[PDB]
């Protein structure tokens, strides 16, 4: 139970990975709503839990953060570093077109699969070393991702609000100014100025 | 039938005068003619669309020739701004000749009107130069008038009339609308603006004959399909340039500049150009989305049918509109006059803000006369759209086929409805009247300091947000740091900013209090006239008071005295109250308009700002005011110009003043005078040899009130055109 | 400052209103004896001229070339006292009268004759009922959730 | 007697004093706080 | 820079898509939604004689049904792409950072 | 002529009839109602549309509608 | 057996034209001779634009509410 | 010179012959 003391929604028994019982505005209240809603929950935990890292580790590193990292497309002449390397197809209509023609493939591939449960959990060749071997264990993996993807999606958030609160910042360059003083480095300032 | 109307039974055996009139109040309104069909209803709108057509071309075509054989136009391209054009010659024979001295003038050898339409700008602008081309257009146009009458004529015998079906393909006209009638025609417009309006610009003379000789463009026609379009943005107008010159010209057919032409204070053709072209391909492209023969595009049912919110907030959604629309010809000439009624008024906002007319926006007597005009057609349109939505509830709306969807909803919660736009007209009326009331008491004791100014800061913010910088909010594009503008400077910008901060123009006026209190008496006018218009559509099918009123149509009396009495209880007198509404609304719109800019052309723009905040300020210091040439227009110490105006000016007041009559007598004491006057007649000896073939009556109930209304509503615009006009062209500034 | 205006305290126009008006005020002084009654009368027109102007000037109105005040109602929260605070006083005095009539006409809702208490106000309940007014934001509040604020299926 | 009452509790009578009492009051508040575009007291 | 280059890549990839990716989402939306009617019939069937769909242009023997409207459609997509690709690449246009 | 009609909500209490002041209407007998009477409109020629019945009718709503129509001499009250 | 409902008994009149619509009355006597076409007769608490404060409704048209 | 002409063709002649002829076709029987 997400809230103790709350009665749970009708529809939520318990028994989905993640369901804690919390749906305040009854958005599952259809059943084919909340399917779909289980099914792009996934994908958004999916792309937060990959993009998260993506944005924090090439900050540990000398690379900019992940603001800077998308800058040279907006001058005309742009090309791409990747680890320092000005790689040659960094171009913005490159890796535009690239990126187009590949991410609306594979997806729209999503988009003509209608199992309905191989939408959220495919398998297959997405599992070659079967981690869906037991399905208790199997399970428990999916409260595994549900969890991690919802908590990365907070923390995505948290930089973004950050990066609205800090502009030109890094998550890590925040934390290491509350690092330095915590008692007066907070958000309280920017819910304070 | 037997007998006029040919088309009503009922009223040919009518033996009274009412016969004759209600013929003529009814001949359009083909739902009710005799032995009616709707194949016969849908083929004669479509002739009478024709026939609508062929009115239009005649009307332009007299304007050409009136222009070109008794006007200035050639002597007007010389010196715009010194030679004032010439609509039409006077010939009456009433003329003393004072009148005929007095009225002639721009340079003409007799009596003439001025022209206050605005037709030589527009057309110099568009690159006509000489009375030939003026008559060349003038013949086109009376052969598209007769190709209309062609038409039409055409498609009312069979084999070229068309099935209901036809006109029933609504994926189909709206594909061929959208990318033909909208797109191509744009298309080909921006084609008249390369070719021939910006050569024109340029001084050179490209007509018929030579416009396969000339080049719009040095190098066109290969930039573009190369697919470098920016050769054709390359080399645009010098800020010093002659428009009917050489001199500053480039030869750029393309550009986004974004403000005026620095000498004819007008937008640049290279920009307007650019515009149609752009807006052509989108019209092209968008005009592809239904689906017809071929096997691809939409079906509007379906997409109607789709979009039904779950949790049923709206219930069944649009299910079923698809139909309720396309077989009610009211519900569509509801939403086609709502629509057209906006973007009218949109018109009247944007061609005094961004003239687009060479030499235009310094006539200003044309300007006035084209924001007015535009405005109260845009307040007539609006009127009738709600009348046909109302016409539409009554005639064609079939409850059980919109069941629960949004339509029905609209009348299942009409009380929460029309309550809350009553909420909103009697605050905005109490506090917008409270406040004027206040300041002018406040100048009658001699405290100004005393009054409430509220400043239009909402709207002020609105202006820094698009570069003004009277008021330094430094909010974007009114400040350095904003994205939004720096995605722009290199653009539209320059231009955009450089108009809007010019203190001449009528870009972004400066607003202050007295803005704010016109503003919200507008707010008044709008939520007023649509509270009548909305009541009388949603109360349409019935009220408490006659839950029946669906079977008694549209207009009729009334239903008695009876259940205390139900006087203007029809729709049809809904719109008849609504109107005398909007008249009032738009009053106020020109009033302030006017007002505004008559005090911006002196110099004296604070005049405006401080007398607008109380009433008795519009009373003295606008009308009272400027009726002093208007009202000299003739005297007992002579006569000028004006006279015309004058006169006018008290016809207005008279035939506004006859309208009350209609409106405050009602009917039944007229019958019994004209029973009286029956009486005389007949044994009035020699007269009652003669003897009337329709029995003299009082006018119905209805037809009073439309009288009464019509004389209200010309005496309203001709007092104010003669005010208007004669106010400013005496000035001329 | 805000919309361009600037403090009345730092306007010419407004200190060129406050002159021209005590001048006026003193030309018609000018006819009466000083010890006249009219004359007192023109003083106390006079003090009360500077203490309009010097208030205005005080509490921080802005001032517009008109050399008058103008509200700031976006909101700011140097001018609450040109709008939101009084707003506020306002709704609360408005919400008061309507809750009273409110429980009035609840009160005789019942009664044999309804109208007759409409017609001929039954003063002590009334007077019992006014003060509830000065609760009715609390009373209302609570009212909105328990579900006694709107007619069921109206 | 109690008519007297019945009667001075009728809805013109009890508007005039009403109105009548609402009118002295707001006088004399203009009187000892005259002007006043704003709430001062903040 | 070259305009038979992007117009050949834009129209031959939007030609693809169409052939290879998008095509049975495309038939089976145009055949879910189906063909425009007014009450409940086909524009055909309720009496416009122009309403009835060309079956004869439809008609192709490549073997998954692509025909002339779809190469028209895509075609068309292909090339507005390229011509935008190829405007936007002679703008000189750069945004202020 | 004005068309005049009659609905079975009618409880027959004469009162059209009796407003009527050109005599269109009568009480005919009826099952339906304890007064076993139904108004009728058999001369609705002579109808001038005053709607005076309609202002007797206590029926809610009510049980004679006239729907004004087609003029002619008796129905605009001409005496010429 | 009796038909309509009991006297005394609070109704919903669901005739639409009628002014009393949606809203609630009193029932005094139901007419139990059949052949009536609206036997139930109904008290209300405001008068009508006819001033008139009774109607009779059909037995389909009065929903019983307590 | 046409102006003398016209102007009572259109403001005399013309609105005596409309006037009159839906005169008579207003008051024909058939
Ligand atoms: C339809 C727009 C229109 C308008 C509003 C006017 C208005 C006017 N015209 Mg003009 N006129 C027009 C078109 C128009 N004209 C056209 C297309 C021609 C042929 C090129 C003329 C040729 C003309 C001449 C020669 C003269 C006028 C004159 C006048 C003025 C006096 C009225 C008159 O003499 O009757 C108008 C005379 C006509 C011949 C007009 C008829 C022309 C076409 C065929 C109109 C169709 C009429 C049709 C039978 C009825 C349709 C009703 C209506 C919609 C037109 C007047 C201000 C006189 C003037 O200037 O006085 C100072 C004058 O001498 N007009
Ligand atoms: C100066 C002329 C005038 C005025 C003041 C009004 C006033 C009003 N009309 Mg009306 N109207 C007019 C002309 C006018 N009309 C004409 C010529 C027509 C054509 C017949 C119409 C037709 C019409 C229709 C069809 C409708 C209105 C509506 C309204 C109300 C609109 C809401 C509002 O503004 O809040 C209130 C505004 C006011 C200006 C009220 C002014 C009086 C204040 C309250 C004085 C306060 C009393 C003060 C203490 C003095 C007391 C005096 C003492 C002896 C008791 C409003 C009361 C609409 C409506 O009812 O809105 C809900 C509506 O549907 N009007
Ligand atoms: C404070 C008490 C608490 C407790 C009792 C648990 C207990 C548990 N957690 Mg949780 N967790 C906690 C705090 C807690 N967590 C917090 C504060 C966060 C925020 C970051 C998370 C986010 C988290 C994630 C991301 C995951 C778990 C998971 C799990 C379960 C897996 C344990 C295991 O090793 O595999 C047996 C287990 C029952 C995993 C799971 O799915 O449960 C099956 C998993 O993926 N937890
Ligand atoms: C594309 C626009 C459009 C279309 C095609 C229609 C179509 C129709 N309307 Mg609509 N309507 C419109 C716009 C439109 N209207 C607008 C803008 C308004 C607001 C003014 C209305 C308000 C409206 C109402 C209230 C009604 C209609 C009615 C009708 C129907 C019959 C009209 C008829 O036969 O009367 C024939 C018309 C005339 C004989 C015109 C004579 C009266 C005019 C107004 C006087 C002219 C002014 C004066 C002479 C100017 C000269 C002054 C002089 C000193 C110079 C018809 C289907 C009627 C209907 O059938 O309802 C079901 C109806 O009652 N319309
Ligand atoms: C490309 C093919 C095509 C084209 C060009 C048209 C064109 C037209 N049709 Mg048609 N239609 C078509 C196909 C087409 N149709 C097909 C296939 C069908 C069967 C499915 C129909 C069935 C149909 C019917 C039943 C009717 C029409 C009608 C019309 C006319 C509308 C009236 C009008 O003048 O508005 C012109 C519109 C514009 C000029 C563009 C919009 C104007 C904008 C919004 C406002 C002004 C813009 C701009 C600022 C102007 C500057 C002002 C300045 C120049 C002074 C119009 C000329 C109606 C008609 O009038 O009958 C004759 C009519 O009844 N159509
Ligand atoms: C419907 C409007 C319209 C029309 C009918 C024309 C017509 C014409 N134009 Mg024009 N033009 C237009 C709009 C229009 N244009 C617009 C909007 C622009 C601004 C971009 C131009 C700018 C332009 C230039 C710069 C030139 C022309 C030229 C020409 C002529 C030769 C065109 C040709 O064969 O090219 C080839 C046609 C094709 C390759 C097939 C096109 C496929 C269609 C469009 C589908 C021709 C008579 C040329 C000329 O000789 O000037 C007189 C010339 O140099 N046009
Ligand atoms: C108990 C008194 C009372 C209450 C609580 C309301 C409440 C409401 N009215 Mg109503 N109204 C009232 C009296 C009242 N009214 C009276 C006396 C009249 C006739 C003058 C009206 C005429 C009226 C109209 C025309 C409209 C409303 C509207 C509304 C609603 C929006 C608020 C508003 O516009 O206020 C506006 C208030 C007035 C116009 C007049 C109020 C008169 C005084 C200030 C209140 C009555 C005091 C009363 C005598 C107290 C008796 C004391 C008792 C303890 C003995 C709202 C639910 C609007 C609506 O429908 O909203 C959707 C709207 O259109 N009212
Ligand atoms: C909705 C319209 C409206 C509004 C917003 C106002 C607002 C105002 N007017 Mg104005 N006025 C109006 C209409 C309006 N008036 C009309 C229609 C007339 C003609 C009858 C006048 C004539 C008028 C005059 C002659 C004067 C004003 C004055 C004032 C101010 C007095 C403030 C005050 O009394 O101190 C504060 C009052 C209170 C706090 C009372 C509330 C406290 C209650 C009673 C008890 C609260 C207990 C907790 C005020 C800002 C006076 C002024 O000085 O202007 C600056 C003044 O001289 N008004
Ligand atoms: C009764 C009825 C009817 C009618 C109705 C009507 C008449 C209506 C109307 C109406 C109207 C008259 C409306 C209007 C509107 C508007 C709107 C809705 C707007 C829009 C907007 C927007 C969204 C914008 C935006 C923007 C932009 C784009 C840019 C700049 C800025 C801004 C923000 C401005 C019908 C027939 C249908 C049916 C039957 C019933
Ligand atoms: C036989 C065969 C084949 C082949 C095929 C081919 C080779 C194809 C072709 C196709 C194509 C190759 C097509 C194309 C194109 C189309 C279209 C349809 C177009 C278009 C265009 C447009 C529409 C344009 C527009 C515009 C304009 C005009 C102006 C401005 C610009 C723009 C763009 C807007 C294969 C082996 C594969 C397989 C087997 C069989
Ligand atoms: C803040 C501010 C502002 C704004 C405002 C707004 C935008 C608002 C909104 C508002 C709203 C949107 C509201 C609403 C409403 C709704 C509803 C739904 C209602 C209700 C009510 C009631 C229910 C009442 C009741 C009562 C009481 C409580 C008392 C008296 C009695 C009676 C019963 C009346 C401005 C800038 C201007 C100025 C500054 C400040």
């Amino acid at each position: 139970d997400w809230m103790p003391g709350q009665p749970r929604p009708s529809y939520l028994d318990g028994s989905a990975p993640g369901d804690f019982g919390f749906d305040p505005l009854r958005l599952g209240e259809v059943p084919e709503n909340l399917e779909r809603f289980k099914e792009s929950e996934l994908i958004h935990c999916r792309w937060a839990m990959l993009a998260v890292p993506g944005i924090l580790v090439p900050e540990a590193l000398g690379l900019g953060n992940w603001v800077k990292a998308q800058e040279w497309a907006a001058l005309p002449g742009g090309q791409a570093t990747y680890l320092g390397n000005p790689v040659p197809w960094g171009t913005l209509p490159t890796i535009l077109v690239i990126e187009f023609l590949s991410i609306a493939f594979v997806e729209h591939q999503r988009s003509m699969e209608k199992d309905p449960e191989k939408k959220k959990y495919p398998g297959g060749a997405f599992d070659p070393l079967g981690y869906s071997k037991d399905p208790k264990k199997f399970h428990e993996y999916k409260i595994k991702e549900v969890k991690n993807g919802r908590l990365a999606l907070l923390a995505f958030v948290g930089i973004c609000v950050q990066q609205s609160a800090y502009p030109g910042t890094g998550p890590l360059e925040n934390l290491a100014t509350h690092l330095a003083d915590p008692w007066h480095n907070t958000i309280g300032n920017v819910l304070i100025p | 039938a037997l007998r006029f109307p040919r088309f009503s039974q009922g009223l040919a055996q009518d033996p009274t005068t009412r016969r004759i009139w209600f013929g003529i109040a009814t001949a359009h309104d083909f739902e009710s003619h005799d032995d009616i069909t709707e194949g016969r209803l849908y083929q004669n709108i479509f002739a009478s669309h024709f026939g609508q057509l062929a009115i239009i071309f005649l009307w332009t075509s007299g304007n050409l020739f009136h222009v070109a054989w008794q006007g200035n136009f050639e002597a007007w391209v010389q010196d715009p701004l010194h030679v004032r054009p010439i609509a039409h010659a006077i010939w009456d024979p009433h003329f003393g000749q004072p009148a005929v001295e007095a009225f002639t003038r721009g340079g003409a050898l007799g009596p003439v009107n001025i022209a206050y339409s605005g037709v030589y700008q527009w057309w110099y602008t568009i690159g006509l130069r000489t009375n030939e081309d003026l008559y060349t257009g003038a013949i086109f146009l009376l052969f598209l008038s007769f190709i209309s009458l062609l038409a039409g004529w055409l498609h009312l015998q069979p084999k070229w009339k068309p099935s209901v079906s036809w006109f029933k393909n609504a994926e189909s006209r709206l594909n061929h609308h959208l990318s033909g009638l909208f797109g191509v025609s744009s298309l080909a417009w921006a084609g008249h603006l390369v070719h021939v309006a910006i050569p024109g610009s340029r001084g050179e003379y490209v007509r018929w004959n030579n416009f396969l000789s000339v080049l719009p463009h040095p190098q066109g026609l290969g930039p573009l399909f190369t697919g470098q379009w920016n050769l054709y943005a390359q080399n645009p107008d010098s800020s010093n340039h002659l428009f009917s010159t050489s001199q500053g010209a480039g030869t750029a057919i393309l550009t986004l500049l974004g403000g005026f032409h620095p000498q004819t204070q007008s937008l640049w053709l290279t920009d307007m150009a650019h515009h149609h072209l752009a807006i052509a391909i989108l019209f092209l492209i968008g005009g592809h989305m239904y689906r017809t023969n071929f096997g691809i595009g939409h079906s509007i049912k379906y997409i109607l049918e789709a979009h039904i919110p779950p949790g049923g907030r709206l219930g069944r959604g649009h299910k079923g509109l698809y139909d309720t629309i396309n077989n009610s010809i009211h519900f569509q000439l509801g939403l086609a006059l709502a629509s057209l009624g906006v973007i009218t008024s949109l018109v009247a906002q944007h061609m005094y803000s961004l003239p687009a007319y060479a030499f235009i926006a310094q006539d200003f007597t044309t300007q006035a006369a084209l924001y007015t005009h535009h405005q109260y057609i845009a307040g007539f349109i609006m009127t009738g759209a709600f009348a046909h939505g109302a016409i539409f509830f009554i005639r064609d709306y079939n409850p059980e086929q919109n069941a629960d969807n949004v339509l029905a909803r609209m009348l299942e919660h009409k009380e929460a409805i029309i309550s809350h736009l009553s909420w909103a007209s009697l605050f905005l009326g109490f506090h917008t009247l409270g406040l004027y009331v206040h300041n002018d008491v406040m100048l009658a004791f001699g405290t100004p300091e005393k009054q409430i100014l509220i400043e239009p800061i909402f709207a002020q913010w609105i202006q820094s947000a698009h570069g003004k910088t009277s008021y330094g909010f430094d909010v974007l594009l009114s400040s350095t740091n904003s994205p939004a503008l720096n995605a722009g400077r290199s653009i539209w910008l320059p231009g955009w900013l450089n108009a809007i901060n010019e203190n001449s123009n009528s870009l972004f006026l400066t607003i202050g209090p007295g803005d704010f209190l016109v503003h919200h008496a507008i707010a008044l006018g709008l939520h007023t006239t649509t509270l009548i218009l909305v009541k009388g559509a949603l109360d349409a099918r019935g009220s408490k008071l006659m839950p029946d009123k669906k079977d008694f149509g549209y207009s009729f009396p009334c239903d008695g005295p009876g259940r205390g009495g139900t006087c203007d209880i029809s729709a049809w007198d809904a719109f008849y109250l609504a109107v005398f509404w909007m008249l009032n609304t738009i009053g106020w719109v020109t009033f302030y308009w006017h007002w505004k800019h008559i005090t911006l052309w002196q110099g004296n723009v604070s005049q405006f700002n401080e007398s607008s905040t109380y009433l008795m300020g519009w009373l003295r210091d606008y009308l009272w005011l400027n009726s002093s040439q208007l009202i000299n227009g003739y005297n007992p110490f002579g006569m000028n110009s004006l006279s015309v105006w004058a006169w006018m000016f008290l016809f207005g007041h008279l035939v506004w003043a006859t309208g009350f009559m209609f409106l405050i007598s009602w009917r039944g004491y007229w019958q019994e005078l004209i029973e009286t006057l029956a009486w005389a007649h007949e044994r009035t000896p020699l007269a009652n040899l003669i003897r009337w073939r329709d029995k003299p009556v009082a006018l119905s109930i209805v037809q009073a009130r439309l009288v009464g209304l019509v004389h209200f509503s010309v005496g309203y615009i001709f007092t104010y055109a003669a005010f208007l006009i004669a106010s400013t062209s005496g000035k001329f500034g | 400052d805000i919309a361009g205006l600037t403090p009345c305290k730092d306007s010419k126009q407004f200190a060129k209103r406050e002159k021209q008006s005590i001048k006026k005020l003193e030309s018609s002084l000018k006819l009466y004896a000083p010890d006249s009654a009219p004359a007192l009368a023109i003083n106390a027109t006079i003090e009360k001229t500077k203490r309009r102007f010097d208030n205005y000037g005080k509490q921080g109105l802005l001032c517009g070339a008109d050399g008058l005040p103008h509200l700031i109602v976006s909101g700011d929260q140097r001018h609450w006292g040109e709008f939101i605070t009084p707003g506020i006083l306002f709704l609360y005095i408005a919400g008061w009268i309507g809750w009273v009539g409110r429980s009035y006409l609840i009160a005789i809702r019942d009664d044999k004759k309804p109208t007759q208490k409409e017609i001929i106000i039954d003063v002590p309940l009334a007077t019992r009922l006014v003060f509830r007014g000065f609760s009715w934001p609390i009373a209302a509040y609570r009212e909105l959730l328990n579900g006694e604020l709107v007619a069921k299926d109206v | 007697m109690r008519d007297l009452k019945t009667y001075l509790s009728v809805a013109p009578v009890a508007s005039t004093l009403w109105f009548a009492a609402l009118a002295g009051l707001l006088i004399e508040i203009n009187r000892f706080f005259p002007d006043a575009l704003t709430f001062p007291f903040f | 820079l070259n305009p038979s280059l992007v117009i050949s890549l834009s129209t031959g990839l939007s030609l693809f898509l169409g052939r290879f990716v998008f095509f049975n989402f495309q038939r089976e939306n145009v055949a879910k939604q189906g063909l425009p009617e007014q009450n409940g019939v086909t524009h055909f069937e309720a009496g416009d004689t122009r309403a009835k769909e060309y079956v004869s242009l439809l008609k192709s023997n490549d073997p998954v049904g692509f025909n002339i409207v779809d190469v028209l459609a895509w075609g068309s997509i292909g090339h507005i792409v390229a011509y935008y690709i190829l405007a936007t690449s002679s703008n000189g246009y750069d945004p202020k950072f | 002529s004005h068309s005049v009609k009659i609905y079975d909500t009618c409880i027959g209490c004469t009162q059209c009839v009796r407003a009527c002041p050109t005599d269109v209407l009568e009480m005919i007998p009826w099952g339906g109602c304890k007064a076993k009477q139904i108004a009728s409109a058999p001369r609705t020629e002579d109808c001038v549309g005053c709607k005076r019945c309609e202002s007797a009718c206590p029926t809610d709503f009510l049980s004679v509608r006239v729907y004004l129509w087609h003029e002619t001499t008796r129905s605009m009250g001409l005496a010429y | 057996p009796p038909i309509g409902p009991k006297r005394g008994a609070k109704v919903k009149i669901l005739r639409q034209e009628s002014y009393w619509y949606k809203g609630t009355g009193s029932v005094v006597a139901v007419d139990q001779d059949p052949n009536t076409r609206y036997p139930v007769v109904v008290r209300f608490n405001k008068v009508n634009y006819a001033n008139v404060s009774t109607n009779n409704y059909a037995l389909d048209e009065v929903e019983e509410v307590k | 010179n046409l102006p003398s002409l016209f102007v009572p063709l259109v403001g005399l002649l013309f609105p005596a012959v409309a006037m009159a002829s839906l005169f008579l076709h207003v008051e024909k029987r058939l």
